[PDB]
């Protein structure tokens, strides 16, 4: 496992040190349909002429990014994405910029968001939630081993691929960092207490997040919810959580170690790192290697009657794309 | 039920980041 990780690190480091830039242009693609909206910008299904390949293109308006004070986070997102490599991470195929916009061309993942299936079906069975949760575990282990904090886990950001496996998308809040950082970002339902309390935090906020996610998948609703974020924060910070009476006792014990407001004893943050989680009883039947190799059979395989069909995604208002004749925000995004 | 409260709440859609 070490030689895996150790070698993963050397590869990321070389890419991180000298990122790829300008690997395409908007002309080489045809616009088909808007697939969704993430942290910032829009993502559209596109077709790559020269190859006939379908991709998902994230487009960000440079001026809007500057307005929201997201420049550094945006540069983070591309620099990190061009550098990582993992089965459960959506792959970035190219990136480029024009006078107006930043572009990030990613693998098209046709099964849609976990979000859509979860809400439609209600909640997942424990073995079902375990299969998903394992892939996130391995993914955070990869990411944290490179000093990366994900900071935006939610079912909206988890796509289901043709083999029924998960791919994580939207690195808008991802950051390579040693030790602590302070930005107030993420999704209210998923925020760790240390974050809402401006205490300063580290990668343990991600393991809390996995807690929220396992709960939401198993229950059909988040541990902390309410009409407004403000009420949501009061409940995250209060040291209390209720479990549906169908939750197995092991699952409850896991969740108690994950939604641990005490950084001291929060699972994932102890002496044994991720192994504390990997070894919990709830994961007793989880075959960590077979899952990394996708040899494990998925619970659910999405309807897919086209290489470029979009019915597993909701429809969105289709917004035109405007490319200035004048360059915008040149110096800000020079490294993009 | 907690599920009934969630389903009638304003946060069963796609949730934006802060």
């Amino acid at each position: 496992v070490k030689e895996f990780l150790a070698k993963a690190k050397e590869d990321f480091l070389k890419k991180w040190e000298s990122p790829a830039q300008n690997t395409a242009h908007l002309d080489q693609f045809e616009r088909i349909k808007t697939l969704g909206t993430g942290s910032f910008g829009r993502v559209m299904l596109v077709k790559h002429k020269e190859t006939g390949n379908h991709y998902a293109m994230k487009i960000l308006d440079k001026q809007k990014v500057v307005k929201l004070k997201q420049i550094e986070h945006t540069l983070n997102e591309k620099r990190i994405l061009q550098a990582v490599n993992f089965p459960f991470l959506v792959k970035l195929e190219f990136s480029f910029k024009d006078n107006s916009n930043l572009y990030m061309v990613m693998e098209y993942v046709p099964g849609g968001e976990m979000f859509s299936h979860l809400r439609r079906i209600g909640r997942f069975s424990e073995p079902h939630a375990r299969f998903y949760a394992a892939q996130i575990v391995l993914t955070f282990e990869y990411l944290h081993s490179l000093d990366l904090i994900y900071r935006d886990l939610k079912p909206e950001n988890l796509l289901i691929d043709q083999q029924g496996y998960i791919q994580v998308t939207d690195f808008g809040f991802a950051k390579r960092v040693k030790g602590r950082t302070w930005t107030l970002c993420g999704t209210p339902e998923y925020l760790a207490p240390e974050i809402i309390l401006s205490k300063g935090y580290n990668k343990a906020v991600d393991w809390w997040a996995l807690g929220v996610l396992i709960y939401e998948m198993a229950a059909g609703y988040p541990p902390f919810f309410a009409d407004q974020p403000i009420q949501i924060y009061e409940k995250i910070v209060s040291g209390k959580v209720r479990f549906p009476s169908h939750f197995s006792s092991d699952l409850k014990d896991l969740l108690r170690n994950l939604l641990q407001v005490d950084l001291t004893k929060r699972f994932g943050n102890l002496k044994n790192g991720v192994n504390d989680i990997k070894n919990h009883k709830w994961f007793a039947t989880t075959d960590w290697i077979a899952i990394y190799q996708r040899k494990v059979e998925a619970p659910f395989i999405p309807k897919f009657k086209g290489p470029g069909d979009t019915s597993n995604f909701d429809d969105y208002e289709e917004e035109e794309i405007r490319v200035s004749i004048n360059e915008k925000c040149g110096k800000e995004f020079s490294e993009f | 039920t907690t599920y009934a409260d969630f389903i009638a709440s304003g946060r069963t859609g796609r949730r934006n980041a802060i």
